[PDB]
């Protein structure tokens, strides 16, 4: 019933601003603090500070005055944050959270990716994994997709607009030379595969791309 | 600022074991101490809060200690359920501030990879690349290992190694070994070999194709 809802991954250049949104429903929005979390990668958690859209009353911790700017909107039941000259140590996962009462942070939002980078917005490209000629046969088999070359981060993989669900195993993203890639795959029975169309469906939000690749079978 | 220092960055336990994942305060914090779990899609949840106080639909198998400075989060008996990543929390006042985090791995019998390798496909090859992928298939524990072998010789420049993360339901994982060749580079050779080693087994698991197709 309490929700919050954060805004989609961002892409800033090294000095600009990004101003993310936190909306929440199901509750009263001004009668609770609404924190904000930073998530670097081998930095654990780190308080930034919190607002109270009641009074519009804030904290910081130190090294936040005048980094991050903490708004909140009461027609729109939407906490803001706005970061300034950015930096690449600003690249993180921002969580924001609310506190009280008599328990602390009880709800979480989903996040929101920032990526701080001069490196511009590049759409995998993706390619099917198909079993050689010369495979030894079996009651099932293993098909993929591998997606190569995208920036910046995430991807998200699915098999069959997600009615494949079983069998499937997305690795982690690997970062060489500026470029992302990552590879899933499904094992499937062999009545459904190559009897059936096969796709994995490639999103790469950034690029705002929505990719589509049918498994089938190498050219006899 | 209050630093909150976690015992271990990394825990592994077997199912039905109890686990302890502990949490330092530089200061006294009476009982302002607070535990969230993180799973791997990112989503964050409240387990206990002011030490020792279970919060909504968390289980009766966790339990929290406390003195003041030195504080645990006890799990009576491990479940499938637990894997993930717990954070302490101190909320005396601001500025607050949070442990490193413990990832907590469900160790598991051993298991053995399914290995699949898997040639260039024409799509690639028409556009100029080549990469090779071995895939090895629900394997315990983490730690393994691929060696490619290009026309009998050792590989190992433009290899990319990733894993994913335990399985939620078996506890296994699986990874994926992907070299990459230019197409030119790629038709220059015949044989392609990954050579898995992992615990279950001193002989590596081999899988090869040759791109003559025989
Ligand atoms: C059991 O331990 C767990 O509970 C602790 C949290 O408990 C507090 O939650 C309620 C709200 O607390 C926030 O609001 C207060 C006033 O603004 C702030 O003290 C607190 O905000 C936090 O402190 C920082 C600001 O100093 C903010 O950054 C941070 O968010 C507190 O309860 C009070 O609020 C509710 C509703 O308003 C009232 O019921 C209660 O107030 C009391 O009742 C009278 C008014 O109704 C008033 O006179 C009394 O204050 C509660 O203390 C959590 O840390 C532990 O895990």
């Amino acid at each position: 019933e309490v929700q919050l809802q954060q805004s989609g991954t961002v892409l800033a250049r090294p000095g600009t601003s990004v101003k993310m949104s936190c909306k929440a429903s199901g509750y009263s929005f001004t009668n609770y603090w609404m924190h904000w979390v930073k998530q670097r990668p081998g930095q654990g958690l780190e308080w930034i500070g919190s607002i109270y859209p009641g009074n519009s009353d804030t904290n910081y911790k130190q090294k936040f005055k005048g980094k991050a700017k903490l708004t909140a909107v009461t027609s729109a039941s939407t906490a803001y944050m706005e970061v300034n000259s950015l930096t690449n140590e600003d690249s993180a996962v921002y969580y924001c959270t609310r506190f009280g009462n008599y328990v602390p942070f009880a709800y979480w939002g989903q996040g929101t990716l920032v990526t701080v980078s001069a490196a511009t917005t590049t759409a995998p490209s993706v390619y099917p994994l198909v079993p050689g000629c010369s495979d030894t046969s079996g009651s099932s088999v293993t098909l993929g997709c591998l997606v190569k070359g995208y920036f910046p981060e995430p991807v998200t993989v699915k098999w069959n607009y997600g009615a494949l669900s079983s069998g499937v195993r997305t690795v982690s993203s690997v970062l060489q030379s500026g470029f992302y890639s990552l590879s899933s795959l499904v094992t499937v029975p062999s009545s459904t595969w190559p009897s059936q169309t096969v796709i994995c469906n490639v999103a790469h939000p950034a690029s705002k791309t929505e990719l589509i690749k049918r498994i089938e079978p190498r050219i006899p | 600022d209050i630093q909150m220092t976690q015992t271990t960055s990394s825990l592994s336990a077997s199912l039905g074991d109890r686990v302890t994942i502990g949490c330092r305060a530089s200061q006294d914090i009476g009982s302002y101490l607070n535990w969230y779990q993180q799973k791997p899609d990112g989503a964050v949840r409240l387990l206990i809060y002011y030490t020792s106080r279970l919060h909504s639909g968390v289980p009766s198998r966790f339990s929290g200690s406390g003195s003041g400075t030195h504080f645990s989060l006890t799990i009576s008996n491990l479940e499938q359920e637990d894997i993930g990543t717990y954070f302490c929390h101190q909320d005396t006042k601001p500025p607050y501030t949070f442990g490193s985090g413990t990832k907590l791995e469900i160790k598991r019998a051993d298991a053995a990879p399914t290995v699949s390798i898997f040639p260039p496909s024409s799509e690639q090859l028409t556009s100029g690349g080549a990469s090779v992928v071995c895939f090895l298939n629900n394997f315990y524990p983490k730690d393994i290992n691929v060696k490619w072998k290009i026309d009998g010789s050792e590989r190992q420049n433009g290899v990319l190694n990733s894993w994913t993360d335990q399985d939620s339901k078996d506890s296994t994982y699986s990874m994926s070994s992907t070299l990459t060749l230019t197409k030119d580079e790629y038709e220059r050779h015949n044989s392609y070999t990954c050579e898995a080693t992992h615990k279950t087994s001193t002989s590596p698991i081999v899988k090869s194709f040759n791109r003559n197709e025989c």
